[PDB]
């Protein structure tokens, strides 16, 4: 069993915790309880190989913005999450991307761009704009709903594949 | 340079690390032993977060610190004094200017705010995942509510207001799938005819599915509070470990029910059909990763009453002997193949709990509570980390739900199974063994013949599922 | 090459039974244990000048899985039947453990030893004469052990191996 250290990052309220708990427990959390730092484990077979995912669920609130280096040092791959009905959260993505690159001193960190809340009709970030950003980073873009499970396994397991081929 | 710290005389958590108060294992450090003050300092450290350590500590701390004392210590940790103005600040103020307060601002940003946020994260995890401390001590809950509800100042406000709501919800206290569950399967017994339900009349696929749902729910209900301190072995086990004991008693009852079905079927041909059906149920347990169920069957087939039934064994098809052999091999060599298989499958699964129990008990019994160093007694934290590695493994397999539909009547049938009746254990297991001797006597006594007891067809419908439109 | 003996520890739970195998297999002189470690229950020893390998099964903590006792006992060539000297009920349980071993092994003469274990400083309630009389009535040795000082531990396991060798 290979172990993978995944970290979920992004602005407050975009659904990082709901995505993680949907993956871990198959349950959608309706409450908005701001995270400080949570960690989960999941044994799962991906492309025929069993592994153990360690998933760090991080704080999006700006009051925690000075406490990120310590978790970025430990992570092997990052889910960069925004919400497709929150343009500010999409604009915050590049700040996370640049900080991860600085801390890990690398232009080649495994990452997936995630546009969450795709069950909602009132989109304000178009898929094309997010896909253009992902291409500029060299990473895939996956739209998800923590509520319906759409794309959730695809987002996390695509990140595992990135780490595996790194 | 590093930030200066409060005097250790006014703030106990600023004492320097030394081997008299903390010992590290040989990229964050791993603690072997320390005083409770040093453990709490590192639990809420300004330089990094340690979510594993938070879970380990909150799972195991009651072996070295009372809940009321833990709360006092983390409140003490939270209340960090701010430094006085520096010389440059002094000179600015003397000239009527605003000080830069560079050192104060850095200490707030890089020491106070991270430590305070990490104290609140301990409180949040304590309330969310270890709420039994508060269920059992209403005054502890009052103190926690008061502490959280009186934290001032805007940096912590979002988490303070959230933790207040979480506590209130915990006081008064849904699954989605990648696909649809398969259709419930029926054999001789038809829906709603619970009076005919039995080993051979329910569909063997559906027996295995419904027992797996039941056994999964029993597995998922066991909390770490039932395990730490080896409390399921002590005199108050019924008070402290009720979900674990319910789970074990279900497993014991099913094993005894399998044995009873076998030895109370006195006709040889019918008893072969009974054993064959049980091995088919074992095959579906394997397909579902229900290892508790696999071992329930293996334990029955290796029991003294069943193991000796050579005439029954002789008629079991070779393929079914092979299925039973490979199931038995999981337990050989101290469960070597079981442990490897558990770590290789794709959950959901139902682990066998007994191995975890033995490893927790032996870890507790085989390691000292304290280490003596330089005249001081330090808490042996490595021992607690080992226990929490086991409880963490248990919890990891409790997350994944089975995509199987409940059949309420079949569920009730297996919930109410009571093979021993009003008999005591020794009386009942002697009865099973005497039945074994009756139906296949010891050589050189001749093998008798017995009348059939089942009026319905014995042919199995098999264990491959069906799918109408 | 060398003979392997499969030994099984049986007895009431909650009264320190596990200390017997832990103290044997332990780094005798460093009080520490990881039971999850592959072969934390195998030990090469020299008994009466003959080297052998002990494989010890101690399912301490699984006592409530009472329908698994046959499954576990079937593996054994020799048995340590353990009670606590401050728990009379654990001593009264010994008769049924022995009957169950005889049934699983299908033999009236199974290698076994009776072990009285001192697991704490609470008052002894089973006197050594009572336990000696019980062991003599069964025709088996009696060994007393301390769960804290390792006294008697080697004697219990080595005596059982001698019972197997002389069967
Ligand atoms: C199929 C079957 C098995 C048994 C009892 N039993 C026997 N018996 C062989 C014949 N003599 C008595 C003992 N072998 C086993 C095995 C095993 C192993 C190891 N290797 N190959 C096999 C098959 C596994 C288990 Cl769990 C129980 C075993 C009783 C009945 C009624 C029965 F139908
Ligand atoms: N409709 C919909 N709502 C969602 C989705 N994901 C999250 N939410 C909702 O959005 C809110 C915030 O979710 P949460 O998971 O707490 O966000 P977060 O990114 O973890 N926040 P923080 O950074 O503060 O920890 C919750 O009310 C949650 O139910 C989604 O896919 N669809
Ligand atoms: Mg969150
Ligand atoms: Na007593």
């Amino acid at each position: 069993m290979t172990e993978y250290k995944l970290v979920v990052v992004g602005a407050g309220g975009v659904g990082k915790s709901a995505l993680t708990i949907q993956l871990i427990q198959n349950h959608f959390v309706d409450e908005y309880d701001p995270t400080i730092e949570d960690s989960y484990r999941k044994q799962v077979v991906i492309d025929g190989e069993t592994c153990l995912l360690d998933i760090l669920d991080t704080a999006g609130q700006e009051e925690a913005s000075a406490m990120r280096d310590q978790y970025m040092r430990t992570g092997e791959g990052f889910l960069c999450v925004f919400a497709i009905n929150n343009t500010k959260s999409f604009e915050d993505i590049h700040q996370y991307r640049e900080q991860i690159k600085r801390v890990k001193d690398s232009d080649d960190v495994p990452m997936v761009l995630v546009g969450n809340k795709c069950d909602l009709a009132a989109r304000t970030v178009e898929s094309r704009q997010a896909q253009d950003l992902a291409r500029s980073y060299g990473i895939p873009y996956i739209e998800t709903s923590a509520k319906t499970r759409q794309g959730v396994e695809d987002a996390f397991y695509t990140l595992v594949r990135e780490i595996r081929q790194h | 340079g590093q930030m200066r710290l409060p005097s250790a005389d006014v703030y106990r958590f600023a004492e320097p690390d030394s081997e008299e108060n903390i010992i590290f294992e040989e990229g964050i450090p791993i603690i072997k032993a320390g005083t409770v003050i040093k453990l709490i300092e590192r639990l809420t450290y300004h330089m990094y977060a340690d979510p594993n350590f938070v879970r380990t500590f909150l799972t195991t701390y009651r072996s070295f610190c009372k809940p009321q004392e833990l709360l006092s210590l983390i409140i003490e940790r939270f209340e960090i004094p701010e430094p006085e103005p520096t010389e440059a600040d002094r000179i600015a103020i003397e000239n009527g200017d605003q000080p830069l307060s560079a050192e104060l601002k850095r200490f707030r940003k890089e020491y106070i705010q991270p430590v305070q946020l990490r104290v609140l994260n301990v409180c949040r995890h304590w309330v969310e995942h270890h709420f039994y401390d508060f269920e059992r001590d209403a005054y502890l809950l009052q103190r926690m509510e008061e502490f959280i509800g009186t934290v001032r100042g805007k940096a912590m406000k979002k988490w303070v207001e959230s933790i207040t709501k979480i506590i209130q919800r915990k006081k008064i206290a849904n699954i989605t799938f990648q696909s649809s569950p398969p259709t419930v399967e029926w054999h001789i017994s038809r829906p709603g005819h619970i009076e005919t339900f039995d080993l051979l009349t329910l569909h063997p696929i559906e027996i295995a599915r419904q027992l797996t749902l039941l056994e999964s729910d029993l597995y998922r209900a066991v909390q770490p509070s039932e395990l730490v301190g080896s409390v399921w072995t002590k005199e108050d086990k019924e008070i402290n470990s009720p979900n674990l004991l319910k789970m074990i008693r279900h497993t014991t009852n099913l094993t005894l029910w399998f044995e009873k079905c076998i030895v109370e079927t006195e006709n040889l041909e019918e008893r072969v059909a009974v054993v064959s059906r049980i091995i088919e149920i074992l095959q579906v347990f394997q397909e579902l990763n229900n290892f508790n169920g696999v071992l329930e069957v293996v334990s029955a087939m290796n029991s003294s009453p069943v193991y000796r039934l050579d005439h029954t064994f002789e008629q079991i098809p070779s393929r079914q002997k092979k299925i039973l052999e490979e199931a038995h091999e999981l337990s050989e060599d101290h469960y070597k193949k079981y442990l490897a298989k558990l770590r290789s499958i794709n959950p959901p699964c139902v682990p066998f709990f007994g191995i975890y129990l033995t490893n927790i008990l032996k870890t507790e019994e085989g390691n000292p509570e304290v280490l003596k160093r330089h005249g001081k007694e330090l808490i042996n934290f490595s021992k607690r980390r080992k226990v929490a590695e086991i409880t963490g493994e248990i919890q990891q397999y409790q997350n994944q739900p089975y995509c199987l539909r409940v059949e309420s009547d079949i569920k009730r049938f297996f919930e109410n199974l009571n093979p021993m009746g009003n008999s005591m254990e020794k009386e009942f297991t002697d009865y099973l063994f005497n039945k074994s001797l009756e139906i296949e006597p010891r050589n050189p006594k001749p093998l008798p013949r017995f009348p059939k007891k089942y009026s319905y067809p014995l042919k199995s419908p098999g264990v491959r599922p069906s799918n109408p439109r």
